[PDB]
């Protein structure tokens, strides 16, 4: 008698409920954005509008994988669609995490060019090409995520009928060493897709906020007002994907962390109940961003 | 790295209750799912009771209702008690754990590869007719 | 009287590896074709380039989920991916094959007023729109390819522990008329894809020929010489899915009518095993276009 | 509008052939796919040889090489050469006809509807020691 094993309430179809509507609300807004971003001329496009692009195109990529998602929790966690799409699914779920975030990296890094720096700023543009960066991040994305489309799996664990989509480790790891393996992929990916890229996010907004406060007494007042513009949506998408994405890593890194330092039951239990929610958030982050478009960029609006 | 002792071998007549222990050294409720199977003589693998996520315990059906299964964290040490032994009831009993999936797939304890997880040296009980 | 049940041999991975081929030369010259007519000046779109752009997007859309059949032929007919897409693939494969002949039938609907009712011609285009021909037709697609996506399923017939993807006429009919309603889908679907639209391409390729014989001893040379080469490529495009659709329709026709004529057991074995080669046949139109159109269409091959 | 109708099937010891066969009516070969089920006293009914597009003519392990299933398209009939009987063999046979999905499935036989498909009325196949 330690304690309880089940999953707390059922919650009804609460979650594939906020899942097909991100899933309606992400592909329209999305495609929209896309539309917006490559229906003016190239003349007048700036440099932030490949990485806002490839945002797009990262919840393009998620959302429409959310129905499935939706179905396999309304059936109790069943999966009636085959080992290469739990694959897939996964895949995709970790590319838009990754490229989704070095789109955020990458729009800071531009502000932080453009605010403290413009000479070099448009030397680097000189020298760094969008279309180059972009395809970088993507490609790095997909390479982050492909373990998990190695490793992801079906099986029905607990002789339930139910078929559930699971990373399965005996291929890379023996009976005890599983834990290893699912502590290092889920601390090197909470740490390249949340931590390094929000530290350098970090830095960057530091160095632009003094620069910001420096240049109060100085500098132009259109451009102010441009830069502002450029900057409050960038903060606004920056901060929105925190908010999103920061509780899934939380407890994902809080159960690793208690893997060591031995939780008492009780916390992993509740860690283990809330995570839907947070996968559902990170996901709803997928659909939030064409709304944060609408508000903050008349831009968006007018088009 | 993760290895479990049983206990509690013994010969009772029918209507007994008769306890059995299992212990674990290096597993967690976190990172492992135990249970209990038995093996009849001469007969294959059958599992008795189970501890499941996803319906908290899962009981053998020749076997429901007359027996009881717990856990403890503190010492990692599993314990399941049969009353109302039946003469049937003779067989090889044993502890068995399996590593327990992530919360990204929900903590489903992974049963499925029960042939690959560490297994007890195993237990007889005897029950006179 | 023997009456063999079974099929010959197993034709190895031949057809796995035809529609591999058909996904990746499908996908690849199916995305250059739309990128083509799309990338080219919008003052110079033609009335034909719209129907060429719906012709690639059927065609993507079916090779698309070709990878999935592909496996479900490598596997002995196993289907691993659900239910819902088997509907989804076998819907797509109709809704291609429905909205290619309606868009060869438009562009040979075009050609008959470009080079026979020049006058009428400009008045259909001053009446009938390009978008709402590529509107209604590809509804009438969706529409016509939808009992297909309602009684499709997957079932392990036969107990071969192999779950196949077949047509449920058991919903919609007791098993007295699960052979009419086979019969009646299938006479439907061939004649509004393939007897109907080719009558009327055949009516408007006559009528053409007879306006080109008179116009062998008149007419102005280079418009000629241009309605000469868009005549070209839309009668290749249109005989060659008729050579590619032709053994599908034929033989499923046949098969159809030989429960009326009665015909014998070997015919009908005959027909069965020759079928998934007309399938195949048939698939490989889906990317037979665009090396037609290199061969061609000038305009191709300077994009 | 398809109908069955049994034949023969009557009592012979142990180790006999018995000689049974099953008419039909409104079915093709194109159609609808043919088998024979028995249904033994006291517990349920079993296939013992099914018409199959794939891996052929489908046999029970009981019947495996004694019995025989042939069909005539022509004079639409199905047949059963029930050879070296055993006591076990004591059972009610019929004759079942399931709808053939169509050629755009692969004409394979639709068992798994065996239940809504025609059943013949069965004869009692009374074999003896
Ligand atoms: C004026 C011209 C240049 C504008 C061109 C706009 C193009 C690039 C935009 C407009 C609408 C967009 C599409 C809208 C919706 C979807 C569905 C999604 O699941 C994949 C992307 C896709 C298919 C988009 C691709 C890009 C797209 C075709
Ligand atoms: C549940 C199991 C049995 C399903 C197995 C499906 C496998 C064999 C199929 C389904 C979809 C297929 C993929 C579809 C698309 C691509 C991208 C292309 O650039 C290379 C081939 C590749 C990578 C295919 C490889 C084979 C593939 C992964
Ligand atoms: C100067 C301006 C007007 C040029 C506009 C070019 C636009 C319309 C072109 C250029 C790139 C093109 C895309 C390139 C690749 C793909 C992927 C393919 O699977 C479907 C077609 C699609 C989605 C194309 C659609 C049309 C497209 C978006
Ligand atoms: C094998 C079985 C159990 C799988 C069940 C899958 C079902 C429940 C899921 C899978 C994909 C889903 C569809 C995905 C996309 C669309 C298009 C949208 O415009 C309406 C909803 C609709 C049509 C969804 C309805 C529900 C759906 C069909």
């Amino acid at each position: 008698s330690e304690c309880e094993y089940t999953d707390w309430k059922s919650s009804g179809a609460l979650i594939p409920a906020i899942y097909m509507l991100v899933f309606l609300l992400g592909t329209t807004g999305n495609g929209l954005v896309l539309w917006t971003v490559f229906r003016s001329s190239r003349e007048k496009r700036r440099s932030a509008d490949i990485f806002i692009a490839s945002l797009a195109v990262a919840d393009l990529t998620f959302v429409v994988t959310l129905p499935l998602w939706a179905t396999y929790t309304y059936r109790d966690y069943d999966w009636p669609f085959g080992t290469f799409f739990c694959k897939l699914s996964s895949y995709l779920i970790f590319v838009n995490m990754y490229a989704s975030v070095f789109c955020l990296t990458g729009l800071s890094f531009d502000r932080y060019l453009a605010i403290v720096r413009p000479v070099a700023n448009a030397r680097l543009r000189l020298r760094v090409s969008g279309a180059v960066a972009t395809a970088v991040l993507w490609v790095l994305a997909a390479l982050l995520a492909m373990p998990v489309m190695v490793l992801r799996t079906t099986g029905d664990l607990e002789n339930t009928t139910k078929v559930q989509c699971y990373m399965d480790y005996s291929m890379v790891a023996t009976v005890s060493s599983e834990w290893a393996w699912e502590v290092g992929l889920g601390v090197s990916s909470t740490t390249v897709g949340f931590v390094v890229p929000f530290t350098i996010m970090l830095t960057c907004y530091f160095f632009i906020a003094q620069t910001i406060a420096g240049h109060f007494r100085k500098e132009r007042i259109e451009g102010l007002r441009k830069r502002r513009r450029l900057l409050s949506i960038i903060v606004v998408l920056v901060v929105t994907f925190a908010l999103c994405w920061m509780p899934y890593h939380l407890v994902k890194t809080l159960y690793m962390l208690g893997s060591l330092l031995h939780w008492p039951c009780d916390f992993d239990l509740f860690l283990m109940n809330i995570f839907p929610y947070c996968t559902c958030i990170s996901y709803v982050n997928s659909c939030l961003n064409p709304f944060l478009y609408a508000f903050f960029d008349p831009r968006f609006r007018q088009a | 790295q993760v290895q479990l002792v049983e206990s509690g071998g013994g010969s009772v007549q029918s209507g007994g209750s008769l306890t059995l222990s299992c212990a674990a050294s290096g597993s967690t409720y976190s990172s492992h799912c135990m249970g209990w199977f038995r093996q009849a003589p001469g007969k294959e693998r059958e599992g008795v009771a189970l501890m499941t996520r996803s319906r908290g315990t899962s009981y053998a059906d020749s076997v429901k209702g007359r027996f009881t299964i717990s856990q403890d964290n503190t010492k990692n040490i599993l314990y399941l008690q049969m009353n109302s032994l039946k003469p049937e009831d003779t067989a090889m009993y044993y502890c068995a754990a399996v590593p327990r999936a992530g919360i990204e797939s929900g903590a489903y304890c992974k049963w499925n590869m029960k042939d690959s997880g560490s297994w007890g040296q195993g237990t007889q009980v005897t029950v006179s007719s």
